């Protein structure tokens, strides 16, 4: 409970065994902006840190320090990764596990809420009173954990113009479908516009492309109609170190070496070497040498210069 | 039943042809027990030649070094298979055994090179899991830690990382009975041991067994190039290092290679017999000396499987053998010769053409 | 049969052609719509030599002139009219050994082009690598590459590869050297496939037997359908890994149906049917099987399956469902499970597991009895003490650590020596201040620890 700019926590069935209840933060130097609550995890996000507490002892986990501050939090609904708003008006991606802050890509600050999918933990919305955009996170690419916004394609930077539909008003989202509580208390369904045809395994240009920026690769192969998008696919498929998809895709475009070289790497799964041979593969040996010699076999990079 | 009848009838060469497509589709279907029986055997078999040709001494190292790739192919993949029936499928196991299994794994997938569908992912979940689960929370901090610069499939992330944040409220103490002993250097392992599965202090790979991986109360000592294996037996047959054990640990010396232990006449005098084992590695016909160990804790009882002459502890080699394929490993059975009696073969021909013909 | 020849016509204005470049020939010829062929040939004094073939295609009509590095052709549309009159346009078809021409006024790169497709004609490579170190376009780089493919020469062609820095090619062929260093056949097909030539891997080790590497490649085109249907006449010993790869390539499709038949038809459903069903949260319809048109296929086979019964038994078993677990173990005649289960509960039902104990005993007795009555007829004039056992049955052990729980140690060492547990027989023995037993079980074991330890384990 959030009263006097802290938070109680307290046990609900009030029991003589139970123990006291809590308050943070434990500093009073910073001010509170938002909390979260899981089974296990209690999130709190001052204008200066965000904080994680596992409820079963009570002790910081994770704790990353917003320098440019911190101006709104979004946690995700596991209370690991956190979007959240500095005061410069730019949101970020954050990993508590690594303590990790990525740069939403394509974030424009007239949207001011965030919400994650609760189906799909790797696609959250930005959403103001007028419209919404969607942000994919990848994990691992070879340009590590990213975050950017879908955008239309022959559009590098903006998106579609969009003439507001008007009365809408997005509440809750669930796998493409926004739960909008209208005025007159009836949930109304809106599609994404990211999230159409999304479930069609004929050959549609628009299923494979919103597949296909939603990192929903494998699902995107069923789509696929034409050569180009083939080998985009395949591009992107060894981008984000997905060596088995790479082999299928690499089966159907005729180019036997590059299946039976990366046949020999499907099975490793060290990062680092994974981002070698894809870099290798790729034609980038300058970055392929430093990656395997950060690695753990670091006698790769030899036998490629030779 | 084709590749036990060209191991029976020499030929070697379709027997390696059939043992090599054999062991490939082992490996490439992940029946990891297959393939490591196979590759287990294949060594026997590289050092097998016709008697037209007496190969070179090129020649036979050039094998002796596949032996030696495929011995330790065949026990990474026999320590891979329980670590990866756990991962994917939906069965228990034995808590204490896959955790020092994943430990030996991580011991072995260090720096050597790693054989095919042998996925270090599954082995950091394993072994953070099975750490967490058994208070092993130091070393499950730094597998966890460790498991971030690899990948996961994608629906193990979300466990991943609860379990990762979970485990750093928990307190670091370790406990010391899960902690596997370097006897060589009489000091506990704590640390993450390096490839090749030594030891974190005095650079001894661990003497383990192979069901449950447990480091055996054996050290490893070479004969000095005075004495032969022949030698060796012989005065064995026929017949401080207090001070001395001392002196190994002492700075100074060049930590990016091990130093074995070296024998002596007089201290193979000393020795009991009961106190040495032999090693013979059974790679077929190639000349290759015999590896000698030192047994100090007789309290813990350890055997040695002539057909794969690997160290087991005995009763759970004899537990294990009961499964009705001999030797996890090698799939030997004493009590008869190499050559079997293949008419065996015969029979179950016969009793498959009955059971064709029962209606 | 020819219809006309044409030597190179130099460029207008252009005196600085190169004096190879003058002595090259095309012919036109026709097979007996027909085909359409250009041959080339350098016009030497000791002869014709063949430079390389060209066929036209049907648009194509005929060679007008030639003037490297172009056959021009009056050609029609490919969807124009060859009806038509008009229709009749000019097309500079490209000299096969001349690709990547970037640029026409391209003269020193064009003249050693021109002469290293001279020396690979005459042949000696040797000097033909010297043909092309001026040249940096990396066109005729493979083109020396796949000379080196055709004449058998891979110390040049190493080189040839790493210098476009085809690494994935470099790196297939120092494997190649490395694994199969006896064989260069394979070593070149290796380097022909490298170099996007896919026909050569059957024609160059196809009768002499090298079915595994052509069928990885006749996999590795998306061509699974040729490959099983290959190896399924031709090649026996790899009907389950195409088998596998089509399951994987169908498990990264996201199609679970084929995915799982192929599974199935690559006998490896002991280990992978159970993975998918796990990892799609499908366990209801496991479970639906183990205990709708198109599932009538699934349900022919899937409950019979008796890897799948045991499978299902061991992960009940380990469910903590100790009785679906044997009655799933029995409906896959798995006895050493069931012993050990019914040997574990409590109370332990020690009468069924004698039974079944006994029973594979005497299955046991009876092929060691044929084996050895079958033996015997030679045996009547050949004298041979072969003191051959029958096979001791593992599930055995069980019930004597039964006995060995209950003090019966007598009776358990029996089943111990029925089961061949030659150190738990010894284990049993010592009690009893037995040491011949000891001695013999020692000798049985055939084990040199185990009369090595009991030889002063005796003389105490
Ligand atoms: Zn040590
Ligand atoms: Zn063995």
């Amino acid at each position: 409970v959030v009263y006097d700019g802290r938070v109680q926590l307290s046990p609900i069935r009030d029991t003589p065994e139970a123990a006291a209840p809590v308050y943070f933060p434990e500093s009073g130097d910073t001010r509170l902006v938002s909390i979260a609550l899981s089974e296990v995890f209690f999130l709190y996000a001052t204008t200066s840190r965000v904080s994680v507490y596992a409820l079963h002892n009570l002790q910081q986990v994770a704790t990353f320090t917003c320098n440019t501050g911190l101006k709104r939090a979004f946690a995700n609904p596991a209370c690991t990764r956190v979007a959240y708003v500095d005061d410069s008006s730019e949101l970020f991606n954050v990993n508590l596990v690594t303590e990790v802050a990525n740069k939403a890509e394509g974030y424009d600050p007239d949207q001011k809420m965030v919400l994650w999918d609760q189906a799909e933990a790797t696609v959250f919305i930005t959403y103001d009173s007028e419209k919404c955009a969607t942000f994919v996170n990848t994990p691992h690419s070879r340009h590590g954990a990213t975050c950017e916004s879908v955008l239309v394609k022959d559009s590098s930077e903006d998106n579609l113009y969009t003439p507001l539909p008007p009365g809408y008003t997005p509440v809750t989202l669930f796998r493409g479908t926004v739960v909008c509580q209208t005025p007159n208390g009836t949930l109304e369904t809106v599609p994404l516009q990211t999230h159409n045809n999304i479930f069609l395994r004929t050959p549609n240009a628009e299923a494979f492309y919103n597949n296909f920026s939603l990192n929903r690769l494998r699902w995107s192969s069923n789509n696929i109609t034409s050569p180009q998008e083939a080998e985009d696919l395949a591009v992107k498929s060894l981008h984000m170190l997905d060596v088995e998809l790479a082999i299928r895709v690499y089966r159907q475009l005729s180019q036997p070496s590059l299946v039976l070289c990366l046949e020999k790497i499907r099975h490793i799964h060290e990062k680092n070497l994974l981002l070698g041979h894809v870099s290798m593969i790729m034609g980038y040996m300058k970055d392929a040498q430093n990656f395997f010699l950060r690695s753990s076999q670091p006698l790769r990079a030899l036998e490629m210069r030779r | 039943e084709a590749l036990e009848a060209f191991r029976a009838a020499k030929w070697p060469k379709e027997a390696m042809r059939l043992m090599e497509t054999l062991a490939t589709n082992s490996v490439t279907c992940r029946k990891f027990r297959d393939a490591a029986f196979y590759y287990i055997h294949l060594a026997e078999e590289y050092g097998r030649f016709e008697e037209t040709e007496k190969p070179t001494d090129v020649e036979k190292a050039a094998r002796i070094r596949r032996s030696k790739e495929c011995v330790r192919r065949a026990d990474i993949y026999y320590a891979f298979s329980g670590v990866y029936a756990h991962t994917t499928q939906p069965l228990p196991y034995n808590e204490l055994s896959l955790f020092r299994t994943a430990k030996y794994l991580f011991g072995m997938c260090a720096e050597s090179a790693i054989p095919i569908n042998v996925g270090k992912g599954a082995i950091l979940y394993t072994l953070s899991r099975i750490a967490n689960r058994l208070e092993m929370v130091r070393t499950a901090r730094a597998v966890f830690e460790k498991l971030q610069g690899v990948i996961l499939p994608v629906s193990m992330m979300e466990q991943v990382d609860i379990e990762t944040l979970l485990v750093r409220s928990k307190p670091v103490k370790d406990r010391d009975e899960l902690l596997d002993r370097c006897f060589r250097c009489n000091q506990l392992i704590a640390q993450l041991p390096m490839a090749g599965d030594r030891c974190p202090n005095c650079f001894h790979p661990c003497v383990r067994s192979f069901v449950n991986f447990e480091c055996l109360p054996l050290v490893e000592f070479v004969l000095a190039d005075e004495l032969t294996d022949e030698e060796a037996e012989r005065i064995i047959v026929s017949g401080p290092f207090f001070t001395q054990l001392q002196y190994v640990l002492r700075p100074g010396r060049p930590t990016a290679t091990y130093q074995p232990f070296v024998a002596s006449a007089d201290i193979l005098k000393g020795f009991r017999r009961d106190e040495v084992f032999i090693v013979r590695p059974r790679y077929g016909t190639l000349p290759v000396p015999n590896r000698y160990y030192r047994l100090m804790r007789s309290d813990v009882s350890v055997c040695l499987c002539n057909g794969c002459q690997h160290f087991f502890i005995a009763e759970d080699y004899e537990a294990e053998c009961m499964r009705g394929s001999g030797c996890p490993l090698c799939r030997y059975r004493p009590g008869k010769q190499v050559s079997r009696s293949m008419k065996q073969i015969l029979f179950d021909m016969e009793t498959a053409a009955a059971a064709s013909k029962t209606s | 049969i020819p219809n006309s020849v044409y030597w190179n016509t130099p460029e207008p204005n252009t005196t600085t052609v190169g004096e190879f470049e003058y002595i090259l020939l095309a012919c036109e010829t026709y097979q007996i719509q027909r085909p359409h062929n250009i041959v080339t040939f350098f016009a030497t004094h000791d002869g014709l030599v063949l430079q390389n073939f060209a066929p036209l295609r049907r648009y194509q009509i005929c060679l007008v002139g030639l003037t490297i590095p172009d056959f021009l052709l009056a050609s029609v549309k490919i969807n124009g009219d060859p009806n038509n009159a008009e229709d009749y346009v000019i097309e500079q078809k490209r000299l096969r050994d001349f690709e990547g021409l970037k640029s026409d006024k391209d003269v020193a790169v064009r003249e050693a082009l021109m002469k290293f497709s001279y020396y690979a004609t005459i042949g000696n490579m040797d000097e033909a690598y010297r043909c092309v170190k001026s040249i940096k376009n990396p066109a005729a780089w493979q083109g020396l590459a796949r000379l080196c493919v055709t004449s058998g020469r891979l110390d040049v062609a190493a080189v040839c590869l790493a210098t476009m820095e085809d690494c994935v090619a470099a790196r297939a062929l120092r494997e190649a050297k490395e694994d199969y260093p006896d064989d260069q056949d394979v070593q070149l097909a290796t380097l022909a496939l490298g170099l996007s030539m896919t026909e050569e891997a059957v024609e160059l080790l196809r009768k002499s037997k090298r079915y595994d590497l052509l069928t990885d490649v006749y996999m590795a085109c998306g061509k699974f359908e040729h490959a099983q249907r290959h190896s399924e006449r031709f090649d026996r010993a790899r009907i389950r890994p195409v088998a596998y790869k089509y399951a994987q390539f169908m498990e990264s499709l996201q199609n679970m149906d084929a995915a799982i038949m192929w599974y199935y038809n690559a006998k490896c459903a002991s280990t992978d049917v159970p993975r998918i069903f796990f990892q799609t949260n499908r366990m209801h319809e496991l479970r639906q099987l183990m205990m709708g048109e198109q599932q009538s296929t699934f349900a022919t086979i899937f409950p019979q399956n008796r890897e799948l019964l045991l499978w299902w038994a061991q992960h009940s078993e380990r469910r903590h469902n100790v009785q679906e677990a044997l009655r799933f173990y029995n409906a896959g005649e798995d006895v050493y499970n069931i012993v050990r289960i019914l040997c574990s509960l409590t109370p332990p039902k020690l009468d069924s597991a004698l039974q079944l104990v006994n029973k594979e005993m005497d299955k046991a007795k009876m092929r060691f009895q044929q084996q050895q009555a079958f033996a015997a007829t030679a045996s009547a004039r050949f004298g041979d003490d072969d003191h051959g056992e029958p096979d001791p049955v593992g599930s055995a052990y069980f019930v004597a650590q039964l006995y060995e729980r209950q003090g019966d140690d007598q009776l358990a060492l029996q089943y111990y020596q029925a089961a061949g547990a030659y150190r738990s027989g010894v284990r049993v023995a010592w009690k009893m201040e037995q040491y011949g037993v000891v001695a013999n079980l020692a000798m049985k074991s055939s084990d040199e620890r185990l009369m090595l330890e009991t030889a002063m384990a005796l003389e105490k």
